[PDB]
């Protein structure tokens, strides 16, 4: 039975949503994407809609939705975005163009958090904690995200995070697809072993958002890929002769072996004042092997986090099954496969 | 799909 829908122009974006939710407004007038707050009066909740940008605007973009949808639908922990509701204006697969996904209200995300004056290291300690909390859940479904970043955190005022925005995560599998990741926050492997990485990029992307939120400031702002480089590299030291062999590009090794020799810079001359434990996790998290990086796992087992780690408040996943993401698609497949999805949604008992 | 990465190294090479 389609509830009834009303329509209204949000920023020069047609918005199309049932009546029970009234009152839309764009949070940060816009800036955050295409996520609008909202009252739903069929549950008195506050909630946030986010209309999918294009879901079918290419065979790529068409599988991002697939795959992001169903990884939704199939998570279930307190760090993870949760839906409430899946919804589409269209009445038939043959008019499927839009979607929308509907999720508790947060009200601000990590980047507002990094500007805090009054941060204190219990708060970077409470939402680091969160992120490796859902980070061990998802990566023990085997599911990678491939782009935390500030903006992907929500935190609500009680200072809980979850993470957001599943759109480039998948089924980890041996070869990936090779750019991935925000720039900013992008693993060096990614571009030193193109397809070829693993889960530890997200650990990565961690250590980098964890030192953002101890300085203020972004820790590796690279305006192009080599500049991106080099600034990583700085930090972490050039690699030695057997690091070298496991990079895959003969282009990135030949590049590399022409800068001057970087040592492994010392943490605590780079975090002045920080945590010393803090630091210690830091050196944990950003190593250039990956092999050699700390898991989500073993980082909540960190003395950094002793106020809030609970070995039996840390659960793991049902392990994700890949159920038609293994093939090259037409988009008028992957858009029936989501109409089911959107179709078959059941929304949590309140 | 094409490798952005190698482009910029070879570059930066030469
Ligand atoms: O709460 C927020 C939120 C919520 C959800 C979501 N994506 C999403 C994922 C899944 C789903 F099903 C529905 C979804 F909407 C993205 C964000 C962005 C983080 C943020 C930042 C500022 C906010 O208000 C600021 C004031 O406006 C003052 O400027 C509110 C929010």
């Amino acid at each position: 039975e389609r509830p009834t829908f009303y329509r209204q122009e949000l920023n020069k974006t047609i918005w199309e949503v049932p009546e029970r939710y009234q009152n839309l407004s764009p949070v940060g007038s816009g800036a955050y994407g295409s996520v609008c707050a909202a009252f739903d009066t069929k549950t008195g909740l506050r909630v946030a809609v986010k209309k999918l940008s294009r879901p079918f605007q290419s065979i790529i973009h068409a599988k991002r939705t697939y795959r992001e949808l169903r990884l939704l639908k199939h998570m279930k922990h307190e760090n993870v975005i949760g839906l409430l509701d899946v919804f589409t204006p269209a009445r038939s697969l043959e008019e499927f163009n839009d979607v929308y996904l509907v999720t508790h209200l947060m009200g601000a995300d990590l980047n507002n958090i990094v500007k805090c004056q009054k941060l204190t290291d219990d708060h970077v300690q409470f939402l680091i904690y969160q992120i490796l909390r859902g980070l061990k859940y998802i990566h023990s479904a085997d599911i990678i995200h491939r782009d935390l970043k500030p903006s992907n955190l929500a935190v609500n005022e009680d200072c809980e995070l979850k993470i957001l925005d599943f759109g480039l995560a998948r089924h980890t599998d041996d070869e990936m697809t090779g750019y991935v990741a925000t720039r900013w926050y992008r693993a060096p492997e990614i571009m030193l072993n193109w397809m070829h990485y693993n889960q530890t990029v997200d650990i990565w992307s961690v250590g980098c958002i964890m030192a953002e939120l101890l300085t203020g400031r972004t820790l590796f702002p690279g305006t192009d890929h080599i500049d991106q480089l080099k600034l990583i590299l700085r930090l972490v030291g050039t690699p030695g002769a057997e690091l070298l062999k496991k990079i895959s590009s003969e282009s990135a090794r030949n590049y590399i072996q022409s800068l001057t020799q970087m040592p492994k810079m010392n943490f605590a001359n780079v975090f002045i004042g920080a945590n010393p434990l803090a630091v210690d996790l830091l050196e944990k998290m950003l190593v250039l092997d990956s092999d050699k990086r700390i898991t989500a796992a073993q980082a909540l087992a960190h003395a950094y986090f002793a106020q809030y780690h609970d070995p039996d408040d840390e659960p793991v996943a049902d392990p994700y099954d890949q159920s038609f993401e293994s093939r090259d698609l037409l988009i008028d497949e992957w858009k029936s496969l989501t109409y089911d999805e959107v179709i078959s949604f059941v929304p949590p008992p309140l | 799909l094409a490798n952005p990465f190698e482009n910029e190294f070879k570059k930066a090479s030469e």
